[PDB]
């Protein structure tokens, strides 16, 4: 019944779906806005249309109407919204099915019970997954302080819609609060409006494990399994390992329980992540992801699954274990480990700002145990502010997490773009530290370690070279 | 007859128009095809590109089908070489 | 009923689908070998019945043969190069970068693309999507021969032989390419 | 006290002779840390290389290091833009 897929999203996850579809055997249909002209998602599509003309390129991509004119123009069966952008919109659901075309995602139930915290704290405690103590749904500043003077310090102060830095602030002394929650409502009402938030008992360095979750219309549930994305930076994942080696395999198998437990018990369908904080052999519920993220590519590695694939044959309402292939839960397997690492603009030197201008170098490795997802990152390309700042992310894959590590040091130290900066000595950084490599890693790490800011020198004298020739 | 002889001449099976285009000009529809094989589809560019071409900092877009558009941007003519031949430098596509 | 032939003392250029297959690097061991290290003590191998069978892997060679010219290796100059990827795939690319100039000294080889799935006809819809994903343009390529060995029912059946490829006249059929913005390019260049 | 100013100047711990050459010609010898910063070691360049750049279509070796050397081949000069900059087309090891 499927044979045509349009895909709402850009860059690199779109040029992943698109490689799922055409190894399912669909035709492809891409979207792009006018700056995203030079994108290499638009070419690496069967068909691709303009979409938001005349809009900033990022309401163009955000433009539920035009996408769904597209697709229905373009004679698309389904929609894959990707990561982002409107992969976890409702409206977009809506109109999606109610169009007559085929959603890649879960339920609009999913959508609603995941779209803020609030709900799906409420579904998560309903199941008996064990959450984070806190405040019970909409709570106002003096309900903030109500919860601080009762359960203590610290608390944490967290919206229910979005986060990753837009509403999500921090309190640990007297008379932060106030002003936390007036940033975090005004960052709030910036984006989507009056949004509530609930104050969270704060944890002293977690470890922060996200579950993969791969359900059918059929309801077979399975988790593929864990991964640890506890390295963050400002409370943004920057490098994500699979599977979680500073566990011990059966704390992990009972973490990947419940989150399967959480799923089975919402009825949930497609692809979905379960994210928890991790500490001292306690685990605590925090948000369902009702997509794939964007380190899907790690478990795909340590599992062989193709998580992409099995979404789209989900869509199509195709049985887990008969249909796509899939074996049972214990029958799914541990192909070593992986790690996965997101190369972007953004200038470590200059404050993590995102880089922009013309890139005119751009050499990739390869190799045993080497995977690329590239983004818009060849010679050539002119970086906008517009997009995301991420270039390509790469994840390296073997037996052994040491090999994984220096597979992944050699693959940083032969990456080479030139033209803009780039986060890979941050990254190398990273690599290179002890607490990494040991897998012990918490969510406070970098922030606690003033040795990952520390840069050598390069002396990239092939660029000076040619800038003196040029000149002269 | 002279449809298996085009078949073997313009390298696939023609229709009957090609056919009888081929019996009413033979060298021209011959010329046309070697044309097709050279420079492609040529109808599908404007009028002022297919005549005088592309300038320099131009940006030109070409529709070859229904959802393929090449967006083409010629940068830099080089100059020719002892072998008369010039480099021009091409944007397809982003690249 | 199997029979010696030969034996080959040196590491081959199929070791990759061996390394995927078997999640063991073959030339990182073999310079650890060479460094007079045991193969279970700081190497770290498992022993034989330990040794993890990862799925099937798929191993590809773009060369710069043109089967529509009796496989005659070409030359010329690479004007495009688009390399694919993704889950499953693994590229050890040799000398085959956009403005590359192929001379008729040295072999063939442009690029050798693994793909790798725990089932078998996984890996085969994933080599036929880099087959097609993958763009060397200026210079002849043996990818529609590829494409037509990866499409033939011997092959996914995996019980093809060494003359399943003589035996078989169609895989020699190859479908006309259309490649507008080469000729696009070329008549506004002339133009 | 002015081996700190001047690690804070050329961003890295100087040398005791770039100390000293820091005394007599301060500003020479900043001035020549911001060239070393901008176009790199210019001495390893061939003495016509240095003075008159490079031609079109001609190819030079520079050894910046032992068992390091760069192919540096000139292949075309953009014409200026509007904003007055040019594109030279260089080809830097094959690339
Ligand atoms: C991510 C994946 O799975 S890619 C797998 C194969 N790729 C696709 O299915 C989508 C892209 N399709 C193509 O590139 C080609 O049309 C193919 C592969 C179907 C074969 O066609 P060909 O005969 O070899 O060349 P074609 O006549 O189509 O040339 C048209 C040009 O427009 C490009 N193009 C392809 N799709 C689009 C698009 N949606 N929009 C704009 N340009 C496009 C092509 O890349 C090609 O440029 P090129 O010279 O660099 O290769
Ligand atoms: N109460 C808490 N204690 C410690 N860390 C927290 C707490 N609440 C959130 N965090 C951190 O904030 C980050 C963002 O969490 P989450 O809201 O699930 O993702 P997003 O912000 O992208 O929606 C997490 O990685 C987590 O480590
Ligand atoms: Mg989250
Ligand atoms: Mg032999």
């Amino acid at each position: 019944h499927m044979k045509k897929l349009l895909v709402a999203n850009r860059g690199e996850i779109a040029v992943r779906v698109f490689r799922a579809c055409n190894e399912l055997g669909l035709s492809t249909v891409a979207v792009y806005a006018r700056e995203d002209e030079y994108s290499v998602h638009r070419f690496k599509a069967d068909e691709s249309y303009l979409i938001g003309q005349g809009k900033k390129p990022i309401d163009a991509y955000l433009d539920i109407d035009d996408i769904i004119r597209v697709a229905l123009e373009s004679g698309a069966d389904a929609i894959h919204p990707g990561y982002g952008l409107l992969s976890e919109n409702l409206e977009f659901a809506t109109k999606v099915r109610a169009a007559g075309l085929v959603f890649v995602g879960p339920e609009l139930h999913h959508l609603d019970i995941f779209g803020d915290k609030i709900k799906a704290k409420a579904a998560a405690d309903e199941a008996k997954v064990p959450g984070i103590p806190g405040t019970n749904g909409a709570v106002d500043i003096d309900g903030a302080l109500e919860f601080a003077k009762t359960y203590g310090y610290p608390v944490m102060i967290k919206a229910a819609l979005g986060g990753g830095g837009r509403g999500m602030r921090v309190a640990r002394n007297d008379a932060e609060m106030h002003d936390g929650y007036a940033r975090a409502k005004s960052e709030a009402i910036g984006a989507f409006g009056s949004g509530e938030i609930y104050v969270e008992k704060y944890i002293e360095n977690p470890k922060h494990i996200e579950v993969q979750i791969l359900g059918d219309r059929h309801g077979n549930i399975i988790h593929l399994h864990e991964r640890d994305c506890s390295v963050q930076r400002r409370n943004q994942k920057v490098i994500e390992i699979a599977p979680a080696v500073g566990l011990s395999p059966d704390f992990r198998n009972e973490i990947c329980e419940a989150a399967v437990k959480l799923c089975k018990n919402v009825g949930y369908v497609n692809a979905g992540t379960v994210e928890f904080l991790v500490k001292d052999d306690k685990f605590y519920f925090i948000e369902v992801n009702p997509r794939v993220q964007v380190e899907h590519t790690i478990t795909e590695l340590i599992t062989g699954v193709d998580i992409v694939q099995a979404q789209i044959l989900i869509a199509q309402g195709k049985d887990l274990h008969r249909e796509i292939g899939l074996p049972a839960q214990s029958e799914i397997p541990l192909l070593g480990s992986a790690i996965q690492c997101r190369i972007t603009t953004e200038d470590p030197q200059n404050g993590f700002l995102p880089d922009t201008g013309k890139i005119d170098t751009y050499r990739s490795p390869g190799g045993f145990g080497i995977r690329l997802d590239v983004g818009n990152a060849y010679a050539g390309y002119e970086v906008t502010p517009y997009f995301d700042s991420l270039l390509v992310k790469v994840c390296t894959f073997a037996n052994e997490f040491s090999d994984s590590v220096r597979k992944m040091d050699r693959v940083l130290h032969e990456f080479r773009i030139r033209g803009v900066k780039t986060n890979i000595p941050f990254l190398i950084n990273v690599i290179a530290n002890e607490n990494f490599t040991s897998g012990q890693a918490t969510t406070t790490f970098i922030d606690n370690t003033p040795s990952l800011f520390n840069f050598p020198r390069l002396r990239d004298r092939g660029t000076k070279t040619l800038h003196y020739l040029s000149m002269i | 007859t002279v449809k298996a002889d085009l078949e073997q001449k313009i390298g696939y099976e023609p229709g009957d128009h090609e056919v009888i285009s081929y019996i009413m000009y033979p060298q021209v529809f011959l010329d046309y095809q070697k044309m097709q094989r050279e420079f492609g589809a040529v109808t599908l560019l404007d009028t002022p590109t297919f005549l005088h071409g592309m300038r320099l900092n131009e940006k030109i877009e070409v529709q070859i089908e229904k959802g393929k558009t090449l967006s083409i941007r010629l940068d830099e003519i080089g100059e020719p070489d002892l072998a008369g031949n010039r480099v021009l430098f091409f944007n397809l596509n982003g690249q």
